[PDB]
């Protein structure tokens, strides 16, 4: 049994002005999450490209939790479909960073992606990224992952560039509201908010405001 | 260059002056054809080094113009740093080339209007509330040339006028221009009138666009 005592004022209710219908209690999902005792309990990716996108690495920062062994492994693979595009395997340990040494309970792992399928709003291009923590001989402890998009967002010379081009912002606000559930957001509204925005023109929201 | 009584006057009454050398090319062919060529250096450092010389302690005198409607070439950028190395303490300017060029310490654009760009190839001219905005850009603007008062003309000026003071960077511009370039002539009975392009059997000609 689950006793769980919710306060619809806090301290951070300072916090929490927004203009909006001021409600309270459990408004999204509760879960039980079930990991190994030696765990992924962190992972980082980024994407750089050469100048004319054509050549990008992609860099996956991996932690773990759990007592260190010389025989555990990050596995980081890149798929396209059923196709594995690339794959990088290390031990861990980091390289060194100051006067103490480095993370042993982190590995960097690098993988090169000749002419990368790019994200953008007009064209979603999307991979899968799996990342597996394992052992030398390759037993599985536990896997995670998650949907990698090739863009490189920057400002440059005063613009706002995405793969190079400057950005034009269609964009709109949205408030997480339901005229019957209030705050609480199912997919299928999430969908229809999503084809209706499309629909009309719109490839950017902000996340008015949290 | 104007005769030299103009600056002591200009001193005296309160005018600030652009003094300008004596180099327009405007005729040839692209119109940097000369001010690009190294063998018209010699030529046309001598119209600026010696306004220079002549002109340089003249407090009315605040900007430095390396001329006019020459296109952009080489000699105006070697020119440009001469003038930045001998006199520090005044601007220089120069519209040819697209008014934006690196021989010019002022976006100086002729006749370009307050919120219609005219995208012209090579040598646009944006909007000027638009081109002090263009990524990054910096630099003042004042027209050189703008609001060409050409007969029954001076139609939105306040226009222009209105932008300059809603914008900090547009800091004005030079009317185009003073003084109609009419000449006299005499008909039968000795009555003078005023004349223009062709009225002397000039020809080619540009007829009354001198006034
Ligand atoms: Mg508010
Ligand atoms: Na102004
Ligand atoms: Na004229």
């Amino acid at each position: 049994r689950l006793a769980v005592m919710v306060l619809r004022w806090s301290d951070g209710s300072y916090l929490e002005d927004q203009d909006m219908w001021r409600m309270s209690g459990i408004f999204r999902d509760v879960s039980l999450l079930h990991k190994p005792t030696t765990q992924i309990s962190d992972f980082h990716v980024a994407t750089r490209f050469n100048d004319d996108f054509s050549r990008a690495v992609l860099e996956a920062e991996v932690q773990m939790c759990g007592e260190l062994r010389d025989y555990l492994r990050v596995t980081v693979s890149l798929w396209q479909g059923e196709t594995q595009v690339a794959s990088g395997t290390a031990p861990f340990g980091g390289e060194i960073i100051d006067e103490r040494g480095g993370y042993a309970d982190r590995v960097t792992l690098r993988l090169n992606v000749e002419n990368p399928k790019l994200w953008s709003a007009e064209i979603p291009n999307l991979y899968r990224a799996v990342v597996e923590l394992h052992t030398a001989d390759g037993t599985l402890i536990e896997a995670e992952a998650c949907d990698v998009g090739f863009r490189e967002v920057r400002i440059e010379n005063g613009l706002l560039l995405l793969n190079g081009k400057p950005l034009l912002i269609r964009g709109v606000n949205r408030h997480e509201h339901h005229p019957l559930h209030g705050q609480v957001m199912d997919e299928q509204t999430m969908v229809q908010d999503i084809l209706l925005m499309k629909q009309n023109n719109f490839n950017a929201v902000r996340c008015s405001h949290y | 260059p104007n005769h030299p009584l103009w600056y002591t006057l200009c001193d005296r009454y309160g005018l600030y002056v652009v003094d300008e050398a004596n180099i327009e090319t405007h005729g040839m062919v692209p119109m940097n054809r000369l001010t690009d060529d190294p063998r018209w250096l010699p030529a046309m450092s001598e119209r600026v080094t010696r306004m220079v010389q002549r002109d340089r302690n003249h407090p009315s005198v605040i900007i430095w113009s390396l001329g006019n409607e020459s296109g952009h070439g080489a000699n105006h950028d070697a020119l440009y740093r001469w003038i930045k190395s001998v006199d520090p303490s005044r601007p220089v300017q120069y519209e040819g080339g697209g008014a934006d060029t690196t021989a010019t310490d002022i976006i100086c654009p002729m006749y370009a209007r307050v919120d219609e760009d005219q995208p012209f190839p090579a040598v646009p001219k944006w909007s000027i509330k638009k081109w002090l905005s263009l990524p990054g850009e910096t630099r003042p603007l004042i027209l050189c040339e703008y609001a060409h008062a050409m007969g029954n003309s001076l139609g939105g000026f306040a226009k222009y006028w209105q932008a300059f003071r809603q914008y900090p960077r547009l800091q004005g511009g030079f009317v185009w221009d003073w003084v109609d370039q009419s000449l006299i002539k005499y008909d039968e009975n000795g009555n003078p009138w005023s004349a223009y392009g062709g009225d002397f059997g000039d020809t080619p000609n540009d007829r009354q666009f001198c006034m």
